[PDB]
C-alpha cells in the first residue's frame, strides 16, 4: 500500500481544523450576552 | 485517526480509506467554499442593506467591502 | 472578612425578618418566650424605621413585619399559625414586580 | 448635548464591527470579537448615566 | 425629603427575598 505518508493527511487535517475554527466563535457570542447582563442595572 | 493500521490488523482494504479521503477533501473543500460563499452573500447582502439604510455610512462601508484586498 | 459590628449584626438580624420561614422558626419556640427579653428586643429594634436608620433598610417588608409582631406581643400556637397563610398569599405578586 | 451624541456613534460602530466579524470567517475571528466586547461595555456605561 | 428618595429608592429595584 505504501507505493509521502505524512503529506497526504495534513491537508485534510487542516480542512478539519478550519471547520472547528468556524464553530468556535458562536459559543463566545453566546457568552458575551451573559456577560452583558451583569453590567446592566424601574425606580419605585 | 490511523484507520490504515486498523484496516491492516482487522483485515480491510485501505483503498476505501484513501477513497473516503478523496471524498473527504473534495466534500470538505465544497463545504468550506460553500460556507465562504454564503458568508460572502451575507456580507454584501447586509452590507448593501446598510448602504440603502443611510448614505453617510455608505461611503465608509464601501471601504469595508473594499479593504483586506 | 474581619470582625463584625453591632450595627451590621442588628441590621442583618432585622433584615432577616423579611423571610417568612425564618420568622416562622423564631415564633415556633419555647425558650425565648419565658422571659421578657426577646419581646423587648423586637420592640427595641423599632429605631430602624426612623431616619437616618431607614436609609440602610434594603427590604421594606422586614420593618412592617416587625411592627406587626410588636403590635401582636402587647395583647398561643394558633395565631402564630394564622399569619403565614395570609403573608403567603401576598408574596408572589411583589416577587413578580421585583425583576 | 449629553451622552445621546455618543450613543449613536457607539451604535454606528457596533454594526461596523459585526460586518468585520462576518467578513473574517480562518482563525482571525478571535482578535475581532475582543473589540466587539469593548463596544458593548461602552453602551452599558451610558445607560448607567441614565439610571438616576 | 425627595433627595433621600431619589438616592435611596434606586437600591430597592435590584432586590430577591432574604434566605
Amino acid at each position: 500500500w505504501t507505493r509521502n505518508f505524512h503529506v497526504l493527511i495534513d491537508l485534510l487535517n487542516w480542512f478539519r481544523t478550519t471547520n472547528m475554527n468556524v464553530n468556535n466563535c458562536i459559543w463566545a457570542l453566546k457568552s458575551s450576552l451573559n456577560s452583558m447582563t451583569n453590567a446592566k442595572l424601574n425606580v419605585d | 485517526p490511523l484507520e490504515v493500521v486498523q484496516y491492516i490488523e482487522d483485515g480491510r482494504n485501505p483503498d476505501i480509506y484513501t477513497r473516503e479521503f478523496v471524498e473527504a477533501i473534495r466534500r470538505s473543500n465544497q463545504y468550506q467554499r460553500g460556507k465562504m460563499h454564503g458568508l460572502k452573500q451575507l456580507r454584501d447582502s447586509l452590507a448593501d442593506k446598510i448602504v440603502d439604510e443611510f448614505p453617510e455610512l455608505k461611503e465608509p462601508v464601501e471601504d469595508i467591502i473594499k479593504r483586506t484586498s | 472578612n474581619p470582625l463584625p459590628t453591632r450595627f451590621e449584626v442588628e441590621l442583618e438580624f432585622i433584615q432577616s425578618l423579611a423571610n417568612i420561614q425564618y420568622v416562622t422558626y423564631l415564633l415556633t419556640q419555647q425558650q425565648i418566650w419565658k422571659s421578657p427579653n426577646f419581646k423587648n428586643y423586637l420592640k427595641y429594634l423599632e429605631y430602624w424605621c426612623n431616619p437616618p436608620y431607614s436609609q440602610c433598610i434594603v427590604y421594606p417588608n422586614c420593618l412592617f413585619i416587625l411592627k406587626l409582631l410588636n403590635g401582636f406581643m402587647e395583647s398561643x400556637x394558633x395565631x402564630x399559625x394564622x399569619x403565614x397563610x395570609x403573608x403567603x398569599x401576598x408574596x408572589x405578586x411583589x416577587x413578580x414586580x421585583x425583576x | 448635548q449629553y451622552k445621546i451624541q455618543e450613543l449613536r456613534k457607539l451604535l454606528k460602530s457596533l454594526l461596523l464591527n459585526y460586518l468585520e466579524l462576518i467578513g473574517v470567517l480562518p482563525d482571525m475571528y478571535e482578535r475581532k470579537v475582543e473589540n466587539i466586547r469593548t463596544i458593548l461595555v461602552n453602551i452599558h456605561h451610558l445607560l448607567n448615566e441614565y439610571r438616576p | 425629603n425627595s433627595t433621600e428618595l431619589l438616592d435611596y429608592a434606586t437600591k430597592l429595584s435590584k432586590f430577591i427575598w432574604p434566605a
